[PDB]
């Protein structure tokens, strides 16, 4: 049973690391590619075996016309922002939701807060405070999940790996639960 | 709410971050008018022969003929098409079904964004059920249309469905 997952969200919110941590189980500290090669992970959920196809994307404005080719035949979407970037969260309803709904009507979204491990980081809090901001809070995340009609809201750190296996367990559960049936 | 981005050629796309290996592979993975609609097929398990329209010319031969279909049968519509030079953004498929001059259905699907490639693309709709009963046999006129984010008009062809008691 094949399902397709595409991961979207702003540049530098941790999309690629998340994806790499999921396939390698090691956070990359040496080099982080801009976009990780799509690949096929064999996961099992709710007494069921799943061929899961994972696509990383380029979030930049510059690739707004390129990136939407990843969408056809997508079964679940991971829509990220970073817990250390309330801007990345403002763009969820301003950019990612209008896009994902446009190209992927009827397709479940899991809203994902990345970099949990920065919530209580000292240096981080200072930087945000220097522009009158704080880290995003779980209520702010869940609220957004409701506002955009997300199947779920999960939080994670790919640095510490807390939440990673649960994010993709949810995405996969979303894909099984769930315009135009198939493009080939 | 969604707002289409600035038009960008495939070369403008490749010029950008052209020294990034990882983005080079990304673009490689994902990559006469630009879009050509080639064929309309009816995918139907119970049909005794193949059900196809060639749309590469002679668009003036419906309404002279049609697809015959046994009342009550399940089928999908499969549209084939070709993208020749540049990206099509967010291509949409729209269908209006007519019966005796009355519009009985309207349906439209986000087919998606597609880059140019050699082999044609095949878009399959969800399963539909042929009509049935004494009052629903004979001809339905169908207006098929494509459009996209860079185009506020359509590619249009018009085909017929003729529903019978038997095949
Ligand atoms: N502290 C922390 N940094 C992270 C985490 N995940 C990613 N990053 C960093 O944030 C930056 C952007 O990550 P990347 O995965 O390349 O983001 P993308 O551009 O959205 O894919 C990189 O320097 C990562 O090291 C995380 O979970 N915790
Ligand atoms: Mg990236
Ligand atoms: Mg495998
Ligand atoms: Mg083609």
């Amino acid at each position: 049973i094949r399902k397709k997952l595409v991961i979207v969200g702003d540049g530098a919110c941790g999309k690629t690391c998340l994806l790499i941590v999921f396939s390698k189980d090691q956070f990359p500290e040496v080099y982080v590619p801009t976009v990780f090669e799509n690949y096929v992970a064999d996961i099992e959920v709710d007494g069921k075996q799943v061929e899961l196809a994972l696509w990383d994307t380029a979030g930049q404005e510059d690739y707004d016309r390129l990136r939407p080719l990843s969408y056809p035949d997508t079964d679940v979407i991971l829509m990220c922002f970073s817990i250390d970037s309330p801007d990345s969260l403002e763009n969820i309803p301003e950019k990612w939701t209008p896009e994902v709904k446009h190209f992927c009507p009827n397709v479940p979204i899991i809203l994902v807060g990345n970099k949990k491990d920065l919530r209580n980081d000292e240096h981080t809090r200072r930087e945000l405070a220097k522009m009158k901001q704080e880290p995003v809070k779980p209520e702010e995340g869940r609220d957004m999940a409701n506002r955009i009609g997300a199947f779920g809201y999960m939080e994670c750190s790919a640095k510490t790996k807390d939440g990673v296996r649960e994010v993709f367990e949810m995405a996969t559960r979303a894909a099984l639960q769930a315009s135009g049936c198939l493009v080939l | 709410n969604y707002k289409p981005p600035a038009q960008k050629s495939i070369q403008e796309i490749q010029e950008l971050d052209k020294d990034d290996e990882s983005l080079r592979k990304y673009k490689e993975a994902l990559l006469v008018p630009n879009v050509v609609v080639t064929r309309l097929t009816l995918v139907c398990s119970t049909a005794p022969g193949p059900l196809e329209l060639d749309l590469t010319g002679d668009l003036e031969s419906f309404k002279k003929q049609s697809f015959v279909l046994k009342e009550g049968v399940e089928y999908r519509i499969k549209i084939s098409f070709r993208v020749n030079r540049e990206i099509v953004s967010g291509m949409k498929y729209i269908q209006h079904t007519y019966r005796k001059g009355v519009k009985i259905d309207k349906t439209d699907y986000m087919v998606g964004s597609y880059g140019p490639r050699a082999e044609e693309y095949e878009f399959l709709t969800p399963m539909e059920e042929a009509p049935k009963g004494m009052l629903a046999r004979g001809s339905y006129n169908i207006k098929s249309r494509f459009t996209d984010d860079d185009r506020t008009d359509h590619l249009s062809w018009e085909w017929n469905l003729t529903i019978k008691k038997e095949w």
